[PDB]
RNA sequence: AUGAUGUCAUACUUAUCCUGUCCCUUUUUUUUCCA
């Protein structure tokens, strides 16, 4: 099939990788020059015993670094329970206090120098969260007046593990897939389909022949939770036969028979082994899920369940969307698993509603007022109104006082600070009932236990991309009938449960669309795109889609890609273009890095790519600290814009020590410091491949700004005296309030997002020369233009 | 003590630890919780300060010794009117020497 | 008198560390014969196969380190370490449990930071902290 | 004073011997080594960044080529026995192992760019 | 830093608590704490900028509060002064708390 | 094992008698409840610093 | 801090004008500027010293 | 004898304005000799 040019040339693409690689670093010893008597020998050996002494300094305090934690490492999971005898408990006893004797005369050095340094010292001319609770002893101090069972375990496990919705489907399902290469298997959540059907698998030995079950996830930290979940039934160590991969972090070994991944993850398996040939399996879950690399595995494995009879098709979902599942994969059988924990009483209100996030206040009201023992979830769209609402909750208790009860307001979303996400966790203060305010991150993935009620406005905020303007919108939409009902079966999972639909059975049953576009339709997708054409295709257009996208979108792309060079006059590969499609994140920031190789600025212009990896997240901007807040951020203000912003951001916050106070102190998401750090450093693990050399810009941030251009020039906007306005549709933009331009209002923009939120928008933005425009694009940005 | 109890069995203190409690003290217990903590746990030597404002304010403060945020509010007057008005006849003792009849509002639950 | 006092605090300051420098090595005089006896007292039926797993779990462990540093240049501290801190990761990984707090009908009834007093104001009228009825 | 007040070199000099003296004292601590730092013998070669398939025989050849060996040793992952891609080489003159040293360091076998250092072994 | 400044301007504006009549110059002073509190590292930034270079100042003007029985005198500073010094107050008297400079005898303390 | 008799002080008593003394003065320009409002801050300030050295 | 210092040190030494009179600060403090709490409470630690000494 | 150049404040014009403005949902990309 196409399936077989692919792997053609993924076979060759294998090939010239490797030779490549070796081509290279050939190269690199040419480049590389080897120019390699008594007392000048009685001298050095002296200075060889130096260093040797040193770095042995060095290395003899590192291996006593690796057996040192080896020590408390290997106790951890022998000694505490079993019956052990002499000669090891003699050695427990040994490390352990030997470890602590390694640790004490250390300590006693370090109280040395904090001692000796806690002095008087003449001055010299020469020309955690706790402020409340060092605001808790500041009034106790002023109002002080003084003048087996692991076996049970094992037991336990099994137990429940037998009261699945699959464990009497057991059997016949087996023998069914046995019959059927492609099977599809609907099934609701709380079925175990994630877990118990790979051990069912593994048991009946399709890992025999040294086979591998493949668990695909479009999220990591489901991925993660399920691989624990697996292991402990499995009764074995997490990482070694039951292993995930995720980005970042492998937790697989050569023992690893069931392997559980992203979406993303298949796609670049297929960047290594084109047949899968170890895995005898893939069990796609929750394919509903609806991303560009669900749509883009369904066709690849659709070719491989063609091409590979012995291999195993087994795509598990949550909704309806069998129909056209089996239609795309030629109709494969469907077993039906039923599965739903407990019931939920569905209600609408009467009518429509005019003041929808008041109703939510309301309701919510009431039913704390009224209701029996619970916990509640709310929806609602987002940042703003979620805080607004917490307002207005709150404000209310403050009003009724002792008249009501202990109403834990929480708010969830994605970019809030992780403690403040892990808060919502805790078992609730007996007595107290517990709200969680939420976005549709809560529809999925995330367990709250205890959520008895579950109140829907019928809402969400979808993006929505049309390419005729590059515009992409981040607004309001009715939320789909599958949605309702999903957010719905949030509930129940513990007891009967409630349902509240702002709206009434009128508008649901009618005027309610089944499914979210599947994604590739209403997303952007220049890497995507780019990457499909690198992994076996030229023919963009006759390829096996589930649903392809408009002849637009595509039209956009291919000259998205052309113009920027990727491609040729006629739509191929260039040597740029396929370093890029290679290259992890999209073009426009991998013809940028490219862009630091001409300039000299390699370090700068990676670390901007880290930051704008995951920017949405920076700086928090708490209500209740918005001034220090705006001050924090204010400091690093620099002239030239955001992305030099975020370089020196970064560059003090390493420069700490990676310090997480260092953010607590200067008002920063830890979390979004930290993955950009990872992806910055997994960059430089690319950076050999992709042939840069390591470079600084010396401070010459016009170098920078160059690079930025050389990658954005598209994303650019001019002055109008009608207002900011694009350098080529000449459609009309704003600037960002939060910008570090935004007062500047530079005469030639960049930015890097397009959105038009309340208004038409764009984020970080800087100023540029449009001289750089025609140093770098006379091609595509002509002088007359500007 | 209940702050170390409730660090012990970990519970949460609740309103009826402290309602009982809630304007006795000295600074006040009703202090601990107030909006700005944050920002004034930050306030030092606010005492001698307020002593020395009289050396740059034209005018002389009764309550120099004392601060409302920091100290509490360490008295409450509230039924000193109720018991005025109980001692000088009751609101119909009171109005029978003033124009309220002469104004033909129905009743003075309502003036403002 | 200023040079003098300068010179006199650094020498009393370099007096008093040297005293306890030699004590902190006589302290680590008496912890050297703590770990001499320490491994004496140590040197002298799950535990024989245990510990077949000891040298087993062990001696894998360093395959992984040493090759985790060799792949890259401390591929240890880019897995091992970086695996133990960040938070949904933990609430998946089943860790448990991984300062008083109390209720929030306390909080926030009363909001301001000035004292009430208005600076030494007199004419205006706050007497009484609540209108009539 | 006067451990101090002589330069900044031989300072840190003194510091350097202290960071001896404490990390050796602190192995001993964790307890690895018998007897406290004796000197190593000048006559074995670490050589590490080796290759599993290169064995005792052969190293002993081409570290044969400057001095006469008395051993080649690649510490063996025991239950295994898989070569553990370093070694110990020991000649017997200082001059056999530091003519092996300046020809040998950083060169190419078996398609592997070795290191050769000095052993830095009690062992 | 702007919680020490934030309590400068508070501790500032409590003498026009009233905001009389005041004047030309107690406008103005009024102006700078309000710009000053819009943009808090201006502020910080010229505050820093004085403590490093100033040290000729201008003049401040005198006069006397009358209590019957003796008098007090009463210095009126310039606004831009009062205001690098009022934060200054605040950080002195923070940092030599917390590093224990003054010792417990010393009493108007913040404790009773 | 002993007590502490309280009294005011007299300097204590002339500032307070000082305080009214000034009300009155600059009270030709005021209305009364405004002269009502000076004397309740003054003698708040008094009582409720004293407290019982007033008996 | 020297810089701290000197900025205290210089500010007290100003002119002083009432109606239509001047003259220059030179020996005492002006107690009107608002780090005078801090020089007053110094300066009385430093006489604590001279009339308890420094053992008691 | 009037040049453009201007970071010049002042003066001046249009019965020219005082009513035409504001904060993102979800989440994913394989990697390489250590020394």
């Amino acid at each position: 099939d196409e399936w077989e040019r692919t792997e053609r040339e993924r076979l060759q693409d294998l090939e010239e990788r490797d030779a490549f690689a070796e081509r290279v670093r050939q190269r690199d010893k040419d480049r590389t020059r080897n120019v390699l008597a008594e007392e000048d020998r009685k001298a050095m050996v002296p200075e060889l015993r130096k260093k040797s002494r040193r770095e042995y300094l060095a290395k003899r305090e590192r291996e006593k670094l690796e057996d040192l934690e080896a020590e408390l490492a290997d106790e951890e999971f022998l000694f505490g329970d079993v019956e052990l005898s002499r000669h090891e408990r003699q050695e427990l006893k040994y490390k352990r206090r030997v470890r602590d004797l390694a640790r004490e005369y250390r300590a006693a050095g370090e109280q040395e120098k904090l001692e000796a340094t806690n002095r008087y010292h003449m001055p010299k001319e020469t020309r955690p969260g706790e402020e409340q609770r060092r605001w808790e002893e500041a009034r106790l101090g002023a109002a002080s007046l003084k003048f087996s069972t692991q076996a049970q375990q094992k037991e336990s496990i099994q137990a429940v593990r037998r009261s699945l919705p699959v464990f009497p489907f057991r059997e016949e399902l087996l023998a069914a897939i046995a019959n059927h290469q492609v099977l599809i298997i609907e099934g609701e959540t709380g079925s175990g389909k994630t877990t118990q059907i790979p051990q069912y698998l593994f048991e009946e030995g399709y890992t025999n022949k040294g086979m591998k079950i493949a668990c695909t996830q479009p999220r990591r930290v489901a991925a993660m939770s399920v691989a624990a979940r697996v292991a402990r039934e499995m009764g074995v160590k997490l990482g070694n036969e039951v292993g995930y991969s995720i980005r970042f972090e492998d937790c697989t070994s050569e023992r690893t028979v069931l392997r559980y991944m992203t979406d993303g993850m298949l796609l670049r398996e297929f960047l290594s082994e084109p047949d899968l040939a170890s895995y005898s399996v893939v069990m796609v879950d929750e394919a509903h899920e609806r991303t560009l690399h669900t749509d883009i595995l369904f066709g690849l494995i659709k070719d491989v369940a063609r091409f590979r009879p012995e291999l195993k098709v087994l795509v598990a979902s949550a909704t309806m969307d069998t129909a056209r599942f089996s239609t795309f994969f030629d109709d494969a059988p469907v077993f039906r698993i039923p599965g739903r924990r407990f019931p939920v009483d569905i209600f609408y209100t009467k009518a429509p509603e005019a003041d929808y996030l008041e109703a939510c206040v309301v309701s919510v009201l009431q039913i704390h007022v009224t209701q029996p023992p619970g916990d509640i979830l709310v929806f609602l769209t987002g940042q703003e109104e979620i805080e607004a609402a917490c307002e207005m909750l709150q404000d209310r208790c403050r009003r009724l006082g002792s008249k009501i009860r202990e109403l834990l307001v929480l708010p969830i979303y994605a970019n809030l600070p992780s403690d403040m996400q892990a808060r919502i966790f805790q078992p609730t203060p007996p007595g107290a009932r517990k709200v969680v305010v939420a976005t549709n991150i809560a529809e999925t993935s995330l367990t709250i236990e205890g959520i008895i009620y579950v109140l829907d406005p019928g809402f969400c905020k979808q993006k929505s991309y049309n390419p005729r303007t590059g515009m992409e919108s981040l607004t309001v939409t009715p939320c789909s009938k599958a949605s309702a009902n999903q957010r719905a079966g949030r509930a129940g999972r513990v007891a009967a449960g409630k349902c509240f639909r702002l709206y009434t059975a009128w508008a649901y049953q009618h005027e309610l669309e089944e499914t979210t576009v599947p994604e590739i339709q209403r997303t952007s997708l220049g890497n995507v795109v780019l990457l499909l054409k690198s992994l076996g295709i030229h023919d963009l257009m006759h390829f096996d889609f589930l649903d392809p996208p408009p002849y637009e979108t595509l039209l956009l792309a291919l000259e998205q890609l052309y113009a920027l060079g990727a491609l040729n006059h006629l739509g191929e590969l260039t040597t740029s273009g396929r370093k890029m499609a290679e290259l992890p994140v999209d073009p426009m920031l991998s013809k940028m890095i490219l862009a630091s190789e001409k300039y000299s600025c390699s370090e700068e212009i990676l670390t901007v790519a880290a930051m704008l990896s995951v920017n949405n997240s920076i700086f928090y901007r708490p209500k209740d600290k918005v001034v220090h807040a705006d001050n924090a951020r204010v400091n690093f203000f620099l002239p030239g814009g955001d992305h030099l912003v975020l370089l020196n951001v970064y560059t003090q916050w390493a420069e700490s020590g990676y310090s997480s106070q260092w953010c607590y102190e200067n008002f920063v998401q830890f979390r979004s410091m930290r993955r950009a750090r990872d992806v910055r450093e997994q960059l430089e693990g690319l950076l050999e491949r992709v042939e840069v050399g390591l470079s600084s810009c010396q401070g010459d941030y016009i170098r920078v700004r160059k690079a930025i251009t050389a990658g954005y020039f598209y994303h650019t906007a001019r002055l109008t005296r009608s207002g900011y306005r694009t350098v080529k549709q000449q459609q009309t933009v704003f600037i960002h309030p939060n910008s570090s331009l935004f007062e500047q209002q530079p005469r030639w923009l960049l930015y890097h997002e397009l959105v038009l939120t309340t208004k038409e928008f764009m984020r970080q933005v800087l100023e540029i020369e449009s001289s750089w425009l025609l140093e770098v694009a006379p091609h595509y940005y002509k002088a007359k233009e500007l | 003590l209940k702050r170390q109890e409730a660090i012990a069995q970990n519970r949460r203190l609740t309103l009826e630890d402290l309602e009982d409690s809630w304007d006795r003290g000295i600074p006040r217990i009703n202090t601990l919780f107030q909006k700005d903590r944050h920002t004034l746990a930050y306030d030092k030597g606010w005492r001698v300060r307020t002593d020395f404002k009289q050396y740059q304010v034209l005018k002389q403060n009764p309550f120099w010794w004392t601060h409302q945020r920091h100290d509490g509010k360490l008295w409450n007057l509230n039924n000193y009117r109720t018991d005025m008005i109980q001692a000088l006849g009751g609101v119909e003792g009171i109005l029978e020497h003033t124009l309220f009849k002469g104004t033909y509002f129905p009743t003075w639950e309502g003036l403002f | 008198a200023d040079r003098k006092a300068r010179e006199a605090v650094e020498m009393r300051a370099q007096v008093e560390r040297k005293m306890a420098q030699k004590e902190k090595e006589k302290h680590e005089e008496k912890l050297r014969e703590m770990a001499q006896k320490a491994r004496e007292r140590r040197a002298g039926d799950g535990e024989a196969r245990e510990r077949d797993e000891i040298r087993h779990d062990r001696r894998k462990e360093r395959q992984h380190d040493r090759n985790l540093s060799r792949a890259a240049p401390d591929k240890r501290s880019k897995l091992q370490r970086n695996e133990n801190r960040d938070i949904s990761e933990v609430i998946a990984l089943g860790v448990p449990n991984p300062e008083v707090q109390y209720d929030q009908r306390l909080f926030n009834q009363s909001k301001g930071m000035d004292s009430g007093f208005a600076g030494g104001e007199d004419e205006i009228y706050n007497v009484y902290d609540q209108a009539w009825r | 004073d006067d451990f101090k007040g002589r330069s900044a070199e031989e300072v840190e000099e003194i510091k350097a011997e202290k960071e001896a003296k404490t990390q050796a004292i602190l192995l001993e601590m964790v307890g690895d080594l018998p007897d406290a730092d004796i000197k190593p013998p000048e006559n074995v070669l670490f050589v590490c960044k080796l290759n599993p398939v290169t064995t005792d025989e052969d190293l002993e050849i081409i570290f044969s080529r400057f001095g006469p060996i008395r051993s080649c040793e690649v510490i063996r992952d025991w239950k295994t026995g898989e070569s553990l891609c370093y070694a110990f080489i020991e000649f017997e003159k200082e001059e056999d192992c530091e003519k092996a040293f300046f020809k040998m360091d950083n060169v190419l076998i078996d398609d592997r760019r070795i290191h050769v250092d000095f052993s830095q072994s009690v062992a | 830093d702007t919680k020490l400044l934030i309590l400068a301007l508070e501790r500032l504006k409590e003498a026009y608590s009233v905001k009389s009549r005041l004047n030309q110059s107690q406008r103005e002073e009024l102006g700078l704490i309000e710009q000053a509190y819009d943009n808090p590292h201006e502020a910080l930034s010229r505050i820093k900028r004085h403590l490093l270079t100033q040290r000729a100042f201008k003049e401040v003007g005198i006069e006397f509060m009358d209590l019957y029985s003796h008098l007090v005198p009463v210095y009126d500073v310039e606004p831009l002064e009062k205001i690098t010094d009022a934060y200054l107050d605040q950080y002195l008297w923070y940092e030599a708390d917390k590093r224990r400079l003054f010792p417990p005898w010393i009493k108007p303390a913040d404790t009773e | 094992t002993a007590q502490c008799f309280l009294r005011v002080d007299d300097e204590s008593m002339q500032r307070f008698h000082n305080r009214v003394r000034q009300i009155l003065m600059a009270s030709g320009s005021t209305t009364f409840t405004k002269i009502v409002n000076k004397w309740n801050t003054a003698l708040i300030g008094l009582m409720t610093y004293f407290r019982e050295a007033v008996v | 801090d020297h810089n701290i210092a000197d900025y205290m040190t210089a500010k007290n030494n100003v002119v002083i004008n009432y109606k239509d009179m001047n003259h220059t600060n030179s020996y005492g403090i002006i107690r009107g500027l608002q780090f005078a709490s801090f020089i007053v409470q110094y300066y009385g630690l430093v006489m604590d010293l001279l009339v308890l000494g420094l053992h008691r």
